[PDB]
């Protein structure tokens, strides 16, 4: 049959191929100032038509861990924050020595906060006058092996020098949709039992992404998006132990925290046309901050996780234990809220050891019980080589952080004597991990319109 | 129909209304220099798959009758199967690897038959 | 004749010489990144242009006769009036309302009218 | 045959596959703003040539055959001797001084003749 | 008088200020029209126009 060859123009095919998105946010935020959330300035205002819309007939793959995505992300909100810090003040004058007081509370039931001087450089370089500023303890050092104990260093100047941040830019999240440029496509995937490897038997092409929040963790997933049904718990490859098992939760797990201390604000002028803000006097009593959680409803979500980490490890029970220990920033649960960044020392939530069986709620001994201590730092060295110094400036009044939980980051423990309680950790982790949990249901694509197929044309001169 | 109401059906189908998944190269806006890189779009994309489709005289982002001659050594499928069961997103894949041929042998044969041109009003 | 050179004139005038307004897209010179997303200029706009007429069957910067039937529902002025008198910068907007269902027809046709060709050499 | 395979090649060789020069405008990446505003490349260059090409009627990246006359006062090089000996690198160089008026005789032909059609089709 | 409010920048002396014409200019696709009529209030329609 000697068919004459054809070439067709829009042939629907698909081509798994990597490519920059668009950050696009919604539509009320650009009425505001500049950087003023940053989610205005430097990403693209958003549309959320057209309709997502069904592939009815396809079979196609994911792979949640493979994907590059999520680097994007991670590269570009890296830019976008380091760009945040240029027109802000580099700080400078106050890294030198401060005298501060040793008087000491000693008698317990309390924890303070120290109170420290220093010099500084008014409208006159030639002269320097005295000031004073109460400072979180960890962001204040001994000065020397020379033992004055009065003498106290800023933690800087020994690794780099800091940025204070300006009071015109927040840090609540803006929700983004990282979306696509026309000749590719968002593909999601529409199985929610989902591994988070091989084909998704249901998938729908998108426009772009539902609302991303990216917001800062480091123990446990704050506000997001939870599961359809149940729990579903995902890693490349239980055989390593050190990767970072990600679970999910259905039902929400309610946080609160609160700083009772009524901080206030200092304003000292530190070089030409520039402020540095500190904390002055504390109004009322001294007071630790904490976060509280239900302790029946976080022990029956914590019962229904181990009832699908038992699944791939039938003969062995299971067990929670504390966190790695060590450096603060990986052995604690750490977050930011009203502007303001906790550091919670966590080994409370995950001491216990289940064993299948479903230890109820019911009948409540007493409803309003309860699970509640964290720090608080201003210098924060947030990512590794990013330039790493923020000083974050302080708030005025209190603060309150009611929130959801929407799933865990664990580390799988290696065995011990063979023990049939072989245990299970919480663990801290890249960043990356921390935005993979929101974005598996994704992938992207590349569409190539020109094929060739036999018609029964033939041709003309 | 959408943007790809066609992914997975049938050549029937996917043939008619070509014309959806034909328009949409047309977005993007302001995000500093990666977006300006961004926007190879059209602007590159189009261009070309154009330039191939009207190099073997198809100057039309639809349906084009070649001459080329379908052959023994590139099918081994039995012919009246493909029209009206398989799909695209399967055809690619067991076609893919004479693509580099047939993209001369396109172009070659419209040399070819528009040199008549010349000679049948000459 | 100018860029300009039949606004507000009649309809024979400024149907005959389109190419003196069609040639005008090509311009554009460095001032930075600002100037640089101003450079969509001819390369997103004519590109629009140029896919919208060639889907409709008329690959061609000029008079294309389409086939889609004109109405009673949307003309309600006499013919002959029309191509005598009037000037573009009033017919567009007596008829601005239905650009969008006369664009999806024209398309139509098209896919309509290339599938019979198809045939018609098969 | 590469980029250049016929400069300095009589007009018979060179008037045969011309569609090695023709395919490359493709090419360029990333190198900062100045690179970026480097990629002109099809992007102007080509959206250029093409409106021209098709102004006069030309669809098409090859040979093309328009209507307008030859002249005497043009030419007054014997019309045998230059399609069997001579270079494009060397005709371009006699012919370039009349390009401008070429230019415009082709566009107004090419208006002066699709006019016909729309009558006659009426 | 500064550093009550910000810090400042000598103006270099290889730039001087005397103004030289601009002429703020369209892409093609669009156009700039000149209104021609001189008594013209600010407003309403210019019935002499020139591309
Ligand atoms: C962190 O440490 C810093 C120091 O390093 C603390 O800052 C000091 O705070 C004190 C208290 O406010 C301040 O001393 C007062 O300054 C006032 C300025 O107006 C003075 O008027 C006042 O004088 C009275 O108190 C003295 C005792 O402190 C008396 O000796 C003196 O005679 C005055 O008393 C007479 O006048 C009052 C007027 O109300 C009258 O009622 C009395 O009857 C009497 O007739 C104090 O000297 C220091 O100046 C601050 N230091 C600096 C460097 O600024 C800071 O408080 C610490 N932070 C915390 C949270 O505790
Ligand atoms: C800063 O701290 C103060 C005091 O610690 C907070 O004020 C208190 O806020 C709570 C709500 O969070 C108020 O509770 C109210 O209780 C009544 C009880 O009948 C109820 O009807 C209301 O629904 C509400 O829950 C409380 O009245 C209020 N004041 C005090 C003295 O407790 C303040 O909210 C904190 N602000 C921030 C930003 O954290």
């Amino acid at each position: 049959e000697n068919l004459w060859v054809t070439v067709y123009y829009g042939v629907p095919v698909w081509k798994e191929a990597k490519t920059t998105l668009f950050c696009a946010s919604d539509a009320r935020a650009y009425e505001k100032e500049v950087h003023n959330v940053w989610a205005t300035h430097a990403c693209v205002p958003t549309d959320p038509s057209p309709q997502e819309l069904v592939l009815g007939n396809v079979t196609e793959n994911f792979n949640m861990w493979k994907n590059d995505m999520v680097d994007q992300m991670h590269e570009d909100i890296i830019s976008l924050w380091d760009q945040s810090l240029k027109p802000c003040v580099k700080l400078t004058p106050l890294c030198v020595t401060l005298i501060c007081s040793n008087a000491t509370v000693k008698n317990g039931t309390v924890e303070e906060m120290k109170n420290c001087s220093f010099n500084t450089t008014t409208e006159i370089r030639d002269k320097e006058k005295k000031e004073y500023a109460l400072f979180y303890k960890p962001d204040i050092v001994p000065l020397s092996e020379t033992n004055n104990t009065s003498e106290y260093r800023l933690i800087n100047c020994n690794t780099s020098a800091c940025t204070q941040a300006c009071p015109k830019v927040t840090f609540e999240p803006i929700p983004i949709h990282y979306c696509a440029p026309a000749g590719y496509a968002i593909l999601k995937c529409n199985d929610e039992t989902f591994n988070g490897t091989g084909p998704c038997s249901n998938v729908s092409t998108v426009q772009c992404t539902h609302g991303i929040r990216p917001v800062v963790s480091t123990q446990l997933l704050l506000n997001g998006s939870l599961a359809e049904k149940e729990i579903v718990i995902r890693s490349e490859n239980l055989t390593n132990n050190a990767k970072i098992i990600i679970v999910h939760l259905h039902t929400p797990v309610e946080i609160v925290c609160t700083r009772p201390n009524n901080n206030t604000r200092k304003s000292v002028r530190i070089g030409p046309g520039q402020t540095f803000y500190a904390t002055g006097d504390i109004i009322g009593d001294i007071k630790q901050a904490h976060c509280n959680i239900s302790e029946e409803k976080w022990n029956d979500t914590l019962q229904k996780v181990g009832i699908e980490l038992q699944k791939h490890f039938p003969n062995k029970t299971i067990k929670y234990n504390q966190s790695a220990g060590g450096d603060m920033e990986i052995t604690t649960h750490s977050f930011n809220c009203g502007g303001e960044f906790f550091y919670c020392n966590t080994s409370n939530l995950f001491n216990g050891t289940y064993n299948g069986t479903y230890i109820s709620t019911n009948s409540s001994a007493n409803s309003t019980s309860t699970i509640t201590q964290c720090r608080i730092k201003q210098i924060i060295n947030m990512w590794q080589g990013v330039g790493r110094c923020m000083y974050a400036p302080p708030i005025a009044g209190n603060i309150t952080c009611r929130s959801n939980i929407t799933g865990l980051l664990l580390t799988r423990d290696g065995g011990t004597n063979s023990n049939e309680t072989e245990t299970f950790r919480p663990a801290g982790g890249d960043m990356r991990d921390n935005w993979r949990s929101e974005l598996y249901k994704y992938k992207v694509v590349k569409i190539e319109p020109l094929g060739v197929a036999p018609t029964r044309c033939k041709r003309r001169v | 129909l959408g943007f790809l109401g066609a992914a997975g059906s049938t050549m029937g189908a996917a043939s008619m209304t070509l014309t959806v998944q034909a328009r949409n190269l047309l977005s993007g806006t302001v995000w500093g220099i990666k977006q300006l890189q961004a926007r190879v779009l059209a602007v590159e994309r189009y261009l070309r798959d154009q330039q191939l489709l009207g190099i073997w005289g198809c100057s039309g982002k639809l349906i084009c009758c070649t001459n080329v001659p379908w052959n023994s050594s590139w099918s081994n499928r039995n012919l009246s199967e493909i029209w009206d069961n398989m799909t695209w997103l399967q055809w690619d894949k067991e076609i893919s690897n004479y693509t580099q041929i047939i993209y001369g042998l396109l172009e070659e044969s419209q040399n070819q038959q528009e040199k008549n041109e010349q000679d049948l009003l000459a």
